[PDB]
């Protein structure tokens, strides 16, 4: 479902904006996998290329959340 | 459709990048002050950053760790206080009484709430909480026996420890 | 009482004082070095590990004199942020502010109340920050009472009855 | 100036210092050092005076150690 990928992207970003990084990471990892399964479901090669940069941009957001979490783990 | 789906997802990417990068940078500023050990200026720097989301992130860490910090402090300090309360030097006893009062005032409410509750972090708190309560019950008997002296500090401490008899 | 007897009585104890104060100073400096590195935890363990009760007494005397002032300084810095969190449109911000406010009320309010009771350049400063703290709490109190009309604010309301 | 009072005030300074009451110890240490110095110049004998000077020095050493301890403790603030 495309509406699920869009929705799950929205949730990951909302959780991240609110500092709920645990829940954000679950959805970021969810969308990255879900986006990859739809990616190889795409028969068009060009449409596949454009989704790959969406995956890349979402992947960048997920790495920043991890970096924030790693910083927070130092306070322990 | 793909065009609407991708357009909606990419719409928000730049804002997310800026918010998370700036928040990460601000947390790193605070973390650097924290590792030096200065609690005061690390709280001050978080406020000075003037970003409520950084304050939220840090208070969320404090809120989950504060009781464990207090419990760890208590389980190390209470045996020392017990020695002080048994000293033949009046001033040593007085020092132990003052420190015990502060512990009871500040930390006994937290200890009560932990023992009155329905993963690994909760089990660790409950474990250290039970030891801490064992130490306080031992000190309790010492306090009650010395409240018969006249000696007044032990009667105030006896009152603060009423929830243990 | 003649001079020779007086001097003998005084000098008898000098070597003992020199050694005791030397050993204690060395032990206190050992603890101070761990403290200045910033690790509060291993600095407490340092004093215990030295196993010298007089070093513990000196350190607890400092803590006993400063702990309430430390809580007071922290509260007057944190409470304005907590009040902002309680006013946020984000549910999770409010919950964070409520949780931090409960811990502050449980742990630090008893210490701060006692400062107002019982020469001293600091005394003028202490009372000013005490009044600032109670102004901050009074402001939060009215907000808590209004929003208790929700369960977290009822728990907070009872903690703020005073 | 009573010598038995100087002995007593030395004893008080040391007791407070042993017990970690450094403020009160310094009061008596500065007291004895002044009282002993005021008595010191009252001594006309040269030999008796030098021996009191070394007593004063030993008390001064103890007073300096208390000061050093207080300075170390003040670092924790």
């Amino acid at each position: 479902s495309l509406q699920m990928i869009v929705e799950n992207v929205k949730l990951a970003r909302e959780y991240a904006l609110l500092g709920n990084y645990d829940s954000a990471m679950v959805y970021y990892q969810g969308v990255l996998d879900q986006m990859n399964k739809y990616l190889y479901s795409v028969k068009d090669t060009h449409l596949r290329q454009k989704w790959q940069q969406v995956w890349q941009e979402i992947n960048v957001e997920a790495k920043q959340v991890k970096d924030i979490m790693k910083t927070l783990e130092s306070f322990k | 459709v793909d065009e609407d789906a991708m357009s909606q997802i990419r719409k928000g990417h730049d804002t997310m990048f800026v918010v998370l990068t700036s928040r990460h940078k601000n947390l790193d500023t605070v973390r650097a002050v924290w590792t030096t050990g200065d609690i005061k200026t690390s709280v001050d720097s978080a406020v000075a950053i003037n970003d409520l989301s950084v304050v939220v992130d840090l208070l969320n860490i404090v809120n989950q760790k504060a009781s464990l910090w207090a419990l760890d402090l208590c389980t190390t300090v209470l045996p020392q206080i017990e020695k002080l309360l048994q000293s033949k030097y009046e001033s040593y006893v007085q020092t132990g009484c003052t420190s015990l009062k502060l512990i009871l005032q500040a930390f006994l409410p937290l200890i009560t709430d932990i023992l009155a509750a329905p993963d690994i972090s909760r089990e660790e708190r409950l474990h250290k909480c039970r030891l801490c309560f064992k130490q306080l019950k031992s000190i309790s008997g010492l306090v009650k026996s010395k409240s018969g002296l006249s000696g007044s500090a032990f009667r105030e401490l006896h009152l603060l420890m009423a929830s243990l008899d």
